[PDB]
């Protein structure tokens, strides 16, 4: 009802379809890198769901500022100290942080600021629509 | 590209030995200014010359044109005209408002 | 030369600032004062008034050795041979910009008087800011700065579509009644920003570039090449002997090719970025790998690239153009790149010294050396550049 | 295929230059900041590959938020509750210094620099994707 | 397509094309530029032809004056 929160209102349901757009863009880039990362790290692995969570579990907090940076690189294949034997290192495990490094390079700097741009772009002729059809609508309300 | 052509051949370490020649050659040709020009000789010099006078010419002139070719000039030079036909067909109207009285009054006489 | 004169000591006319420029100039000459209020101006004080205008190794055909002979034994051998080239520059100096732009016109060197005349006019606005004048003058003297400039990029424009060819010679050839200079050194001097960014200008400094060499096709891999392989040098395709020969003061095929290689400005350059890249890989090696009581092989080609880097920038402050030692050290202070590169080879040597003596100055002498790699990643910028 | 995921792909295709480019200075200022922290750090080192992986290693991660608090300034060089923490390197008190430069440089000005060459040049790449997305119709 | 439909589409295509040339000379010749260019060459015309009428005028009635003094 308010004549500055109703055209922002709208104007954030206008943005809804291009957060889709980035979210199917995303959500492809998300899931490749989950599936190469628990496919290399966890290769004798039963049937179960809990792939399907690991794959869209870590990525997706991995572009709000949560690397999990305990988990990037973790040290193995040797005795760290009591003297404590460390198992040893699943083969291609340092292919995990380099496709970790492309698949944040990709998602944080690339599509994020994509989507500032085209947020930004798009905003003045969403403004004035908004702005008319509330202006429009405060008929029927 | 004037830096780097001011530069010795050689890079950094190398630079002792050019250093070195240029010393030496300061110690030797003593003992015995910047810029890339082009040096042109007194016909080329000419022809060069003549080119500068047909580019300044074609750039007045062409100045001069794009200025008539101007609407808001097409516009100021229609006005001064108007004006002066104004003034003469009026003068016309006149003259013609005469030569039909004297016409009317001869064909009375006659 | 008396009716020239007579023009400069005239009365009459508009107001203008030529008196405090000779006033200046008398005063830096013989250090007096305040002319006399009858104090007849030679052609001699008009030229010392051009020295302080143009600046740089700007040499005046006024004070040559010629001119001053005949000014004593006199005062069609008189008459000036270019009359126009005279009245631009009394035109300017007085202030009178209408028939300065008539005088361009009639006459020639049309490009050359146009960038004289910018950089003229510039230089008396910043002059009589820095004189307290009246500050109109000042505006009014740059605005006359702007309208020459835009009198020399409209004149190469005009010349680039008339002949592509005609117009480089036009930027190149020596300019005999302006101290032996350039049309595109005069822009350069002017600070004219709009002239050299010109694509007739761009494509100029492109052919200087590659020096003689054709080439011009998947740029700067063939010249690494060349330079890693030396016989991959006779396999490209050089330039012919009288194409554009832009030169400084006027098996041998093979020779001549090798020569002519090894000058030109883009094999140059690429000799020095992979000579830097090269000293910079090794010192990192020196700084992540432990350091032994002496320095190491890899250590000592790197004191040695920034001893040879200072030697080159020492001899940079000495081939300069000014006389005096103070000016030649001032004058390569405005870039801010040669002040970074003095502090950095002060450093260097610093932790250096520290570094040769015993613990714990050897480790004092490591801290210098990273913050040194810190320096030499951020002038890895100007091979971007 | 579709009229909106198409000229999306290709515009992303586009900013890939600029993306290189920012990563080309990203990569001077992060191995710099690099080579200076490992090289104060650890000043008895033997030559190892680990050393060009650690010069990546914790400077790549500062961009997304990952500061590794813990070794930005490790308490070192006193007793406490009892324990003998080990002795300072020297220099250690500039690997924060350098550590807040860099941190600025970086998430202040690069990325937002990126933004910058995003946002002006969007109105020409999402055209031109436009046009070159209803070209390649016919090939599709 | 059959030689009657190339008939019918070569004699649209014909229509095309003086539709978008003639078009473009209705365009062109209806612009502020032509349309004051065209007044502007009009009026150098039409002065000198009313120069030309005044001076015939100014002799015609002079004339005319002349032949009222006769009779
Ligand atoms: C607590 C967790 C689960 C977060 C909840 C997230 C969503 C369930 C909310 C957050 C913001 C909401 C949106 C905020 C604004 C709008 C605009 C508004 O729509 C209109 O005003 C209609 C006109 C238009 O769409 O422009 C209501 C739907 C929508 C998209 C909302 C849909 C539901 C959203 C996405
Ligand atoms: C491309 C972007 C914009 C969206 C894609 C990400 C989501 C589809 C993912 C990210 C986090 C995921 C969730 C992370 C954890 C869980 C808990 C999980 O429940 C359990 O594991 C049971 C409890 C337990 O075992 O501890 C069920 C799936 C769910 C909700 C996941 C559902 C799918 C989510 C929302
Ligand atoms: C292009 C994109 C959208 C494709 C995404 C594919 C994956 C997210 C899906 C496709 C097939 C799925 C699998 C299909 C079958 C199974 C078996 C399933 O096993 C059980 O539920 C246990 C069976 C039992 O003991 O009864 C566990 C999930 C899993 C591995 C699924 C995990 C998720 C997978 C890999
Ligand atoms: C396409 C965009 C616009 C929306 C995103 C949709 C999908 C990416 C989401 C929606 C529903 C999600 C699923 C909802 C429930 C589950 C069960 C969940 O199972 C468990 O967590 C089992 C318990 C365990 O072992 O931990 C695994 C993730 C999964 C397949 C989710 C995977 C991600 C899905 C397919
Ligand atoms: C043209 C540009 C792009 C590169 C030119 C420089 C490289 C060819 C140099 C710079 C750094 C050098 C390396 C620096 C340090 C070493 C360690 C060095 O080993 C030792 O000093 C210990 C063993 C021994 O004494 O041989 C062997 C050479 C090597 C690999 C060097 C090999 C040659 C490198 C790569
Ligand atoms: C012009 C500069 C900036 C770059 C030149 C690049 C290469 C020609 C240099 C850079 C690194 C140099 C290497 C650095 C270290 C060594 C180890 C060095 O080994 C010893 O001296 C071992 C015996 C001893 O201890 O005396 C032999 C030379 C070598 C291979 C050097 C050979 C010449 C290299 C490859
Ligand atoms: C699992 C981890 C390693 C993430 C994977 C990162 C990259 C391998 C992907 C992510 C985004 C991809 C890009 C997304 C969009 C495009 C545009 C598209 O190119 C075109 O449509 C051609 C026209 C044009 O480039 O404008 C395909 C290549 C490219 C650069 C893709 C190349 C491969 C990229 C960089
Ligand atoms: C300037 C920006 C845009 C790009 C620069 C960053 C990358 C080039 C760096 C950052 C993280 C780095 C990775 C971090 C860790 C590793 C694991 C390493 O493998 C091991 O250490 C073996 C396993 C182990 O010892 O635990 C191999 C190099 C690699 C992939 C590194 C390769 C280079 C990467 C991708
Ligand atoms: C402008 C930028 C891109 C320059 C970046 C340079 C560094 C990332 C490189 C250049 C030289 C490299 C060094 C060259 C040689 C060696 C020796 C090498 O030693 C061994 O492999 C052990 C020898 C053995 O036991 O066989 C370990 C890597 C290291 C220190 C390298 C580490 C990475 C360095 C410092
Ligand atoms: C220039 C832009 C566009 C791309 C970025 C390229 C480089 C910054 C990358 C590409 C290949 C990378 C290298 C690939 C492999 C390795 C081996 C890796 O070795 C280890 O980790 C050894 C195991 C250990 O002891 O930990 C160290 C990083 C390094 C030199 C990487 C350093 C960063 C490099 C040079």
């Amino acid at each position: 009802v308010n004549k500055y929160l109703g055209p922002y209102v709208m104007m954030i349901g206008k943005m809804m379809i291009d957060m889709m757009y980035f979210v199917i863009i995303m959500l492809v880039v998300l899931m490749s890198f989950g599936v190469a990362r628990q496919a290399i790290l966890f290769p004798n692995e039963e049937p179960s769901w809990k792939l399907a969570k690991n794959i869209f579990y870590m990525p997706y907090w991995m572009i709000y500022g949560e690397v999990f940076a305990d988990q990037i690189d973790p040290p193995c294949g040797q005795n760290e100290t009591k003297i404590i034997q460390l198992p040893p290192c699943k083969t291609g495990a340092w292919i995990v942080p380099a496709i970790m490094a492309c698949y944040l390079l990709v998602a944080n700097i690339l599509l994020v600021n994509l989507l500032i741009a085209v947020f930004n772009n798009t905003f003045f002729e969403v403004k004035s629509i908004s702005n008319q059809v509330w202006k429009f609508q405060r008929y029927q309300l | 590209i004037m830096t780097f052509h001011e530069r010795p051949v050689l890079p950094p370490p190398l630079i002792i030995f050019s250093h070195m020649t240029m010393i030496f050659q300061h110690l030797c040709c003593r003992w015995r200014d910047y810029g890339l020009k082009l040096f042109i000789t007194d016909d080329e010099l000419k022809k060069v010359h003549d080119f500068e006078e047909q580019c300044i010419e074609e750039y007045f002139r062409e100045k001069d044109d794009r200025f008539n070719s101007s609407n808001d000039e097409r516009i100021r030079v229609t006005s001064e005209r108007v004006e002066n036909m104004s003034m003469r067909l009026e003068e016309v109207n006149e003259r013609e408002h005469s030569m039909k009285a004297s016409l009317q009054t001869v064909d009375i006489r006659l | 030369i008396s009716r020239l004169e007579e023009l400069y000591n005239t009365r009459h006319g508009p107001s203008n600032t030529l008196y405090h420029l000779v006033r200046d100039v008398k005063k830096r000459e013989y250090p007096k004062g305040n002319l006399p209020p009858d104090y007849r101006i030679s052609l001699i004080d008009i030229g010392l008034v051009i020295e302080y205008l143009m600046g740089g190794a700007y040499r005046c055909n006024y004070t040559r050795k010629r001119f001053r002979t005949l000014y004593h034994n006199l005062f069609e051998i008189n008459h000036f041979p270019f009359p126009f080239h005279e009245l631009m520059v009394w035109a300017v100096l007085m202030k009178r910009q209408k028939m300065a732009l008539f005088f361009w016109q009639h006459g020639e060197e049309a490009m050359a008087k146009a960038l004289v005349a910018c950089k003229l006019c510039k230089a008396m606005a910043h002059e009589a800011s820095e004189n307290d004048m009246v500050d109109d003058i000042s505006q009014e003297l740059n605005h006359n700065s702007r309208d020459f400039g835009q009198l020399a990029v409209e004149l190469l424009d005009q010349s680039y579509k008339q002949d592509e060819q005609l117009a480089m010679k036009l930027l190149t050839y020596e300019l005999k009644n302006w101290s032996n200079a350039t049309c595109l050194q005069l822009a350069v001097a002017a600070k004219h920003r709009d002239f050299i960014a010109h694509t007739c200008s761009q494509m100029l400094l492109t052919d200087m570039w590659m020096g003689r060499l054709r080439m011009r096709k998947n740029s700067g891999l063939k010249v690494i090449l060349g330079i890693l392989l030396p016989p991959s040098i006779l396999s490209l395709e050089f330039k012919n002997k009288d194409d554009m020969p832009y030169m400084t003061q006027a098996l041998i095929p093979l020779g001549r090719k090798i020569y002519e290689f090894y000058n030109a400005p883009i094999v140059k350059f690429w000799f020095y970025t992979l000579a830097y890249i090269g000293y910079l890989m090794l010192f990192n090696y020196i700084v992540l790998v432990k350091m032994e009581r002496w320095p190491s092989t890899q250590e000592w080609i790197v004191i040695s690239y920034i001893f040879t880097l200072g030697i080159e920038k020492m001899r940079e402050i000495l081939m300069s153009e000014p006389g005096k030692l103070l000016q030649k050290v001032k004058v390569w202070l405005q870039e801010y790149w040669n002040v970074t590169d003095l502090i950095a080879i002060l450093l260097f040597s610093v932790g250096m010294i520290l570094r040769l003596q015993d613990q714990p100055f050897r480790s004092d002498g490591r801290v210098i050396y990273c913050v040194n790699i810190i320096y030499w990643y951020i002038r890895l910028l100007d091979i971007f550049g």
